[PDB]
DNA sequence: TTAAGTGGAGCTGGATGCTCTGT
DNA sequence: TCCAGCTCCACTTAA
RNA sequence: ACAGAG
């Protein structure tokens, strides 16, 4: 912790003396000996996740289901669709379709 | 006019908390070693502070 | 240097990341505005 | 079941001093100073890792001002004290300061370049199987640790996959990694143009690239290095080692 | 070093490491009742938030106008200093004091009662100061230390210096803009 | 621990095995099946076992050549092995007569030894391990195909079929992890067998170079 | 005690889409 | 505006 | 050197 001479202001150090250890000024004569215990607490942030993840649910809390895929048709689906490319007059779009766990990824 | 003060106020000596090996010291370095014609401290160590 | 974390900030973070530049500046010998002029004037590009 | 996955992901994944220590306090007493640090055993319980007072003191002494391993102690089986001595170079005794905001990020347990790790689960209905993916740049390290399946664990960066498991491989995961990039935009190309390519990046047993760098150990004709990049200096190199040139 | 360091399932005391934590550093060899080891209880090296000087010891909110002026009459019959702002102007003319419509200030005023301070309901506290009535707020509030001081240059050469008092608190006046806007408006 | 520490000196000693079994050496059938709590049997934990010297392998004679042809294993203790320690497993290997040697080091080795392993002899020819890149057998990963190190006689039919040089072959160098397994030296030629999408095979050559 | 081989840090030099159509 | 080579400087091993 | 066009 940082402690200031009364005297000039500026910053104090921690040396060792005859009797005790000292909080000492670097410019003037001020020392003043540590007596009795004293103490200092950080209290950091601990780690405080575990983070299990990749769940169905997780990945299935989007709009879609019960549409139809060009390739297997299957209800159980997960949408995607951009617009960001202004060279594609037509829109875009990307499925995934996992009842079967196909797993296709198409335009 | 040009309002400006200047103070000096001692510092004791006898009190535990004047560390005297570093006040000899750097009152020999402010000084001189034996002059006292004029000074900034009259005795052999740092008695006072100005302000 | 009293005055210049008054500045600063009071907080105990703020006194804490700033720390490290007064433990610095009192490796150097500058504690005085003379000593800082002259230490500065050192480092510029003479025109 | 997850209660497997944790432990191999505390294996890997980096965990800092600080991260488990409940308070880093520094006591000054009359007689010495030191730094004390109480460690949060109910979170190593509930993380499931291999920390204690000994494993943190034997983490300690590994690239920290060069302590002495007669200064640490590990009074308890949580607490660990750490008693400071003269910097010497640059620096004042009141070095407390700096084991004040440098000891809390000292590492204890795991791989020091993975940066985090998760589990991942899939997807079938048939099947509950958990994975593993670890975002770092160690695959020697991640491969070799106890419980991480390490037959069966790849890459994106094909530089660290030619350096631990050989040029063929980096071929492969070329080859891999391209075809993934173009199925997941919606394009589509047929496999042997990615595997000529993965084939003239890997023919020299190096990874070279398709910059003017990887160019250069490449091709041989001297106009053909001239008219890409660099065009001054290919000429004067060519000039001074007097260097011929067919125009095959 | 050792490198297999070997571990085990045991569930730690509470009040085992609370009782290894004591004795680490509740050992004190304070016994040295002597003068170098003595220290001066008002030398205490200065804590940053001079509000909060004390880290070693023998062992806020911020108030308003209408409860400073109570805390100083009620509560207490001793005086205390105050440092007041002004505005600018002063709302008066200065009397024959060679002009303009420039500043009056105190320094053109005369000894006299000046003004009125009233002290409203719900915490309003204003300064009547002939037909106007300024508004009193109370300023930065200010915790390092402040001194009164006379300085009387009795001789070319010589004179006295004297402190008269701590100034703790400081206070700001401003004009009511509305009410001087609302006057006529524009 | 010491359920884990034990781990490596059991997988370890395993790929061992094994890297000594796809290079032509005498290995028996039962060290390469080695059950972890049958390792458990001859060695205990480390209290009881001892890490440095116990666990080293000078069985090991080339099957194909001849029995004279042998090559140690060593497991070193000291995490950064120095000059010493190699002059020391020098004069033992300079003592049994035998030419080839491996080194697991734990972690490391100080760079003036690795300029050693170089230059002490052409005869002596030694490998730095890591014990970090044997808790894994390279081969059986599952990108990594299948590498045959190939006869004179085999190479001169390669050469013979495309009409080809030596220098016109694609190249693999000798610090390459897989090439360091086998053992190869500049001049020899591996055939790589890749797997295909189909159950078809497309066979490679590569030199080492 | 010091000769030396190798890490890490700062400086330097290179590169950054294709055409026509006019002032 | 971003990124490989080149050179300078502390940091251990080894005698 | 600036503006356009695809
Ligand atoms: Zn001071
Ligand atoms: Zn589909």
């Amino acid at each position: 912790m940082l402690l200031f001479c009364p005297g000039c202001g500026n910053g104090l150090i921690v040396e060792e003396g005859q009797r005790c250890h000292r909080f000492s000024c670097n410019t003037c004569p001020y020392v003043h000996n540590i007596t009795r215990k004293v103490t200092n607490r950080k209290y950091p942030k601990l780690k405080e996740v575990d983070d299990v993840l990749g769940g169905a649910a997780a990945w299935e809390n989007v709009d879609s289901t019960a549409e139809s895929c060009p390739k297997c048709e299957h209800p159980r689906a997960y949408f995607m669709q951009l617009q960001t490319r202004s060279a594609d007059e037509p829109m875009t779009t990307f499925y995934k379709c996992c009842n079967a766990q196909c797993g296709h990824r198409w335009r | 006019k040009q309002q400006k003060v200047e103070l000096e106020m001692a510092i004791d000596t006898l009190n535990p908390n004047y560390c005297r090996s570093k006040g000899e010291q750097i009152a020999l370095n402010v000084d001189g070693a034996c002059a006292d014609e004029t000074s900034t401290y009259s005795s052999k160590l740092m008695d006072k502070q100005t302000f | 240097d009293q005055e210049i974390v008054q500045m600063i900030g009071t907080e105990e973070h703020v006194m804490a990341a700033f720390g490290p530049s007064l433990e610095e500046c009192q490796k150097a010998q500058i504690f005085t505005q003379m000593q800082a002029l002259k230490y500065i004037g050192n480092k510029v590009r003479r025109q | 079941d997850a209660d497997y996955a944790r432990l191999v992901k505390g294996r890997i994944e980096k965990t800092l001093l600080g991260e488990i220590s409940e308070y880093i306090e520094e006591v000054f007493l009359p007689d010495d100073c030191f730094i004390l640090v109480k460690l949060s055993l109910e979170r190593i319980r509930l993380l499931r890792l291999e920390v204690n007072a000994e494993t943190v003191r034997y983490s300690i002494c590994t690239s920290k001002l060069r302590v002495k391993p007669g200064d640490v102690a590990v009074h308890g089986e949580a607490v660990v004290c750490v008693t400071p001595r003269e910097n010497s170079k640059s620096s004042m005794y009141y070095v407390l300061q700096f084991l004040k905001e440098d000891l809390p990020k000292v590492v204890v347990q795991g791989i020091p370049e993975v940066s985090r790790a998760v589990i991942h689960i899939d997807e079938q209905s048939g099947k509950e199987k958990y994975k593993l993916l670890v975002e770092g740049d160690n695959l020697r390290a991640v491969m070799a640790t106890h419980g991480v399946k390490g037959t069966r664990t790849t890459s994106n960066n094909t530089y660290e996959v030619e350096k631990t498991l050989g040029i063929e491989a980096a071929r492969t995961t070329i080859i891999n990694e391209i075809q993934y990039t173009m199925v997941n935009h919606g394009m589509s190309i047929d496999r042997r143009h990615v595997m000529l390519l993965s084939d003239l990046m890997t023919y020299k047993g190096e990874v070279l690239g398709i910059t003017r760098f990887g160019l250069a150990k490449m091709k041989e004709s001297v106009l053909m290095l001239a008219s890409f990049e660099k065009t001054a200096d290919h000429l004067f190199d060519a000039a001074y080692f007097g260097q011929k040139d067919s125009v095959c | 070093r050792p490198e297999v360091i070997q571990s085990h399932s045991i569930f730690e005391q509470g009040p085992a490491e609370m009782m290894k934590k004591k004795g680490n550093w509740d050992k004190t060899v304070d016994v040295s009742d002597m003068g170098p080891s003595h220290i001066i209880n008002i030398k205490k090296e200065k804590r940053e938030t001079d509000e909060e000087t004390k880290q070693i010891l023998r062992m806020l909110p911020k108030d308003v106008s209408v409860a400073e002026l109570l805390r100083e009459l009620s509560l207490t019959k001793e005086e205390e200093l105050l440092f007041l702002q002004l505005p600018d102007t002063l709302p008066g003319q200065p009397p024959t004091q060679d002009i303009a419509e420039n500043a009056c200030t105190l320094a053109d005023l005369t000894e006299g009662q000046v003004g009125k301070l009233l002290i409203r309901k719900s915490g309003r506290v204003q300064l009547l100061l002939g037909k106007v009535t300024l508004d009193v707020t109370m300023g930065t509030a200010c915790s390092f230390l402040q001194e009164l001081v006379s300085v009387g240059l009795g001789d070319s050469r010589t004179g006295e210096m004297t402190v008269l008092g701590h100034v703790k608190h400081k206070l700001v006046c401003s004009p009511d803009f509305e009410s001087l806007l609302d006057h006529k408006h524009r | 621990d010491d359920e884990e520490e034990t781990y490596r000196l059991w997988k370890i000693r395993k790929t061992i095995m094994q890297l000594c079994h796809d290079r032509g050496y005498l290995v028996t059938q039962d060290e390469l099946d080695q059950t972890l709590e049958e390792f458990k049997a001859q060695s205990g934990d480390k209290p009881s076992e001892g890490r440095p010297r116990r666990t080293d392998l000078t069985v090991l004679v080339a099957h194909n050549d001849d029995p004279t042809d042998q090559m140690f294993v060593f497991f070193p203790e000291e995490p950064k092995v120095g000059i010493k320690t190699i002059k020391v497993y020098c004069q033992r290997m300079q003592e049994e007569n035998i030419t080839r040697a491996l080194i697991v080091v734990q972690q490391g080795m100080t760079p003036s030894a690795k300029q050693s392993l170089v230059d002490m002899a052409p005869k002596y020819i030694l490998e730095q391990f890591l014990q970090q890149e044997l808790l894994i057998n390279i081969t059986e990963h599952e990108l990594v195909p299948e590498h045959v190190v190939m006869t004179k006689e085999e190479v001169t039919e390669l050469l013979a079929r495309y009409k080809l040089r030596e220098n016109q072959l694609p190249r693999i160098q000798a610090g390459d992890p897989v090439a360091r397994y086998f053992g190869i030296k500049r001049g020899q030629v591996v055939k790589i067998i890749r797997p295909s999408e189909t159950a078809g095979r497309y066979i490679t050559y590569r030199l080492v170079q």
